[PDB]
């Protein structure tokens, strides 16, 4: 037979720097997971109680997260970082550093 | 006409292939990939459900002795217990004070609801990939299904189309895995024939209705309690179950590249890696030729604005001179940057718009309107927007032009530095000639 | 901001403004029913306390 459940709270966003933390508002024990869309993911899941705030890195590769019973989302990051990339040298300098810091 | 190319293997990223031959003008070619499918090869092992322990009234002799024979049936365990006294509701039940004799016995069968509620195990062979592809050019936007393997040929408007092999034969299945409802599992499990008491694989079939059982669950009876009619056993509980309550992290949300899972069939669906190639061979019927095509001279190219985002964050007007109206392919001969538009229209007022997408700091490309050919540079800014909810829809390039400005700054740079050490070469050279000569 | 402290804001007591910002959202409605469906971040005011 089918039988019927209901659908959590939508979770409030707040961006960041390559990363996103969330605001969770649980009211049922709830699970809630992530995971990366690169060549090695890191994958998590728990089981939520109370309210608490997670902070979930998004690769340029991209981010999956799956709230209670709603269908998961998926997230991407943009090419954005501080500098100028047509100004002094050390302005050029300090965007590609911001972009890719190892390399440069 | 026979063509070849490579197409990335990403779920909604729109693709141009460039077609020219002589005698006619150039055609685009737009292929999107809409889902993909990919399904391994599986051989069952076994299967495992809960199960239920039959044990049956007890036979109590008054006055007597019994002996109980063994019996095929799965994990049969009989014993025969004498100097017992039985008490029932009314009184005792025999005469004799400690000349009788109870017979216990007890063995296991799998549950009836085993058919709606088991676990497979299976064993993951080489897996075969199957997509749905569509195609857009001229006046025909149809979807076919084709399969993956360098031996479907569909047809779309008198065109032969080959598809692949895949380039990347990589797999996310383990060898040995289990499927429950929809779940998949890359666990190893116990060989058929040695299961052990408490975890999976206590109880294994060769298949649902298979008549034989293996079970192995440490039944073992006891001596019943004076003056009581009861047979007392102890025993292992169900490895099912314990394994149905710590199985693990299910597959579903561990798989890389972002491969959604979905069981009958066992599939992965929507895997990002490698490349399709693609063979075709298109008609005679499909071109222009160049008598009726319009001829775009004295083409000359900039860019207004641009911003290296995930959209189409840039726009460029091309000038020219033409005959006559008509409509040109256009299309973008580098991979840096990806065009929008496939067909544009031309006219004698002798200006059009198009968009495009990058990533890099200063793109260089050459983009061909027609039979024309003119290039294109141009500088761009970053983004302020930090995350968005779509797909790039550029491939992933960053280094620059060698005329960029970073570029432009190492080049001078480097120019000064060897300009430099040249000179003082040659006066080397030329102390060292006139001392020799003396 | 939704779910915190100062979710709904008034200048005093009696004053006639408002400001309130709680992520209200409608739903369309399941077939053969009446009802109005929302969801809403819970009170803030409660989260603090
Ligand atoms: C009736 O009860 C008598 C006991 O009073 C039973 O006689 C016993 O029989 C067994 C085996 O036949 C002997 O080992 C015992 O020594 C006997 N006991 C006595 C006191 O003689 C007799 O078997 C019972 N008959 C029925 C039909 O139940
Ligand atoms: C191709 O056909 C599909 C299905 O109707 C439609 O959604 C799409 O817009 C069409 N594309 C063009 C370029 O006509």
């Amino acid at each position: 037979i089918t039988c019927r459940v209901p659908m959590a709270r939508e979770p409030t966003v707040i961006h960041g720097k390559r990363e996103v933390t969330l605001h969770l508002h649980p009211d049922h024990p709830t699970l809630f997971s992530y995971r990366t869309l690169g060549e090695d993911p890191q994958y998590h899941e728990e089981w939520v109680t109370a309210a608490v705030e997670r902070t979930i890195p998004v690769p340029v590769d991209g981010m999956e997260y799956h709230w209670g019973n709603n269908d998961p989302v998926r997230l991407w990051s943009q090419l954005t970082t501080e500098g100028k990339p047509h100004g002094w040298p050390h302005q050029i300098v300090q965007y590609y550093y911001g972009l890719y810091p190892a390399a440069t | 006409y026979e063509h070849s190319t490579v197409m990335p293997n990403v779920v909604g990223f729109p693709y141009k292939a460039h077609i020219e031959r002589p005698g006619y003008s150039p055609l685009t070619l737009q292929m999107q990939v809409v889902e993909t499918s990919l399904e391994p090869t599986l051989n069952l092992e076994y299967i495992t459900c809960e199960y239920k322990t039959v044990v049956p009234s007890p036979y109590v002799k008054c006055c007597g002795a019994s002996e109980c024979s063994t019996k095929e049936k799965p994990d049969y365990q009989c014993k025969v217990y004498t100097g017992v006294y039985p008490f029932m509701w009314g009184g005792a039940y025999c005469f004799c004070d400690s000349e009788n004799t109870q017979l216990s016995e007890a063995y296991v069968d799998r549950s009836d609801v085993c058919r709606h509620d088991h676990a497979s195990a299976y064993k993951a062979h080489t897996a075969s990939l199957k997509a749905k592809v569509r195609v857009m050019y001229g006046n025909v936007n149809q979807t076919v299904d084709v399969y993956v393997n360098g031996d479907h040929a569909v047809t779309i408007g008198g065109t032969q189309f080959i598809f692949g092999p895949l380039s990347s034969a990589w797999t996310p299945f383990d060898n040995k895995i289990v499927v429950y409802k929809d779940e998949v599992f890359n666990q190893d499990f116990p060989p058929y024939g040695s299961g052990q008491p408490g975890r999976f694989g206590d109880i294994q079939s060769r298949t649902v209705e298979s008549n034989d059982l293996y079970a192995n669950t440490a039944l073992k009876l006891a001596r019943p309690s004076p003056g009581m009619v009861h047979v007392p056993y102890t025993q292992t509980p169900s490895g099912f179950k314990y394994w149905l309550k710590e199985k693990g992290t299910a597959l579903n949300t561990k798989a890389p590249f972002g491969c959604q899972i979905k069981t009958n069939p066992v599939r992965a669906m929507n895997c990002a890696v490698g490349n399709i190639p693609v063979s075709m061979n298109l008609p005679d019927s499909a071109f222009t030729r160049i008598v009726e095509a319009p001829t775009i001279i004295d083409l000359t190219c900039t860019v207004a604005t641009c911003t290296h985002s995930s959209d189409f964050g840039g726009v460029l007007t091309l000038t020219y001179k033409t005959d006559k109206n008509g409509d040109c392919s256009v299309h973008s001969h580098s991979n840096v940057a990806t065009l929008q538009e496939a067909t544009a229209k031309v006219k004698t007022a002798g200006k059009v718009t198009l968009h495009f997408s990058t990533a890099s700091a200063s793109p260089s490309f050459v983009v061909s309107l027609c039979s024309a050919r003119a290039t294109c540079s141009a500088s761009c800014e970053p983004p302020k927007d930090h995350i968005v909810p779509y797909a790039a829809s550029h491939s992933n390039v960053v280094f620059p032009d060698m005329s960029g400005t970073a570029l432009s700054w190492v080049q001078k740079i480097s120019g000064g530095l060897g300009a430099f050490a040249i000179g003082a070469i040659l006066v080397l050279v030329v102390v060292t000639c006139i001392g020799l000569r003396r």
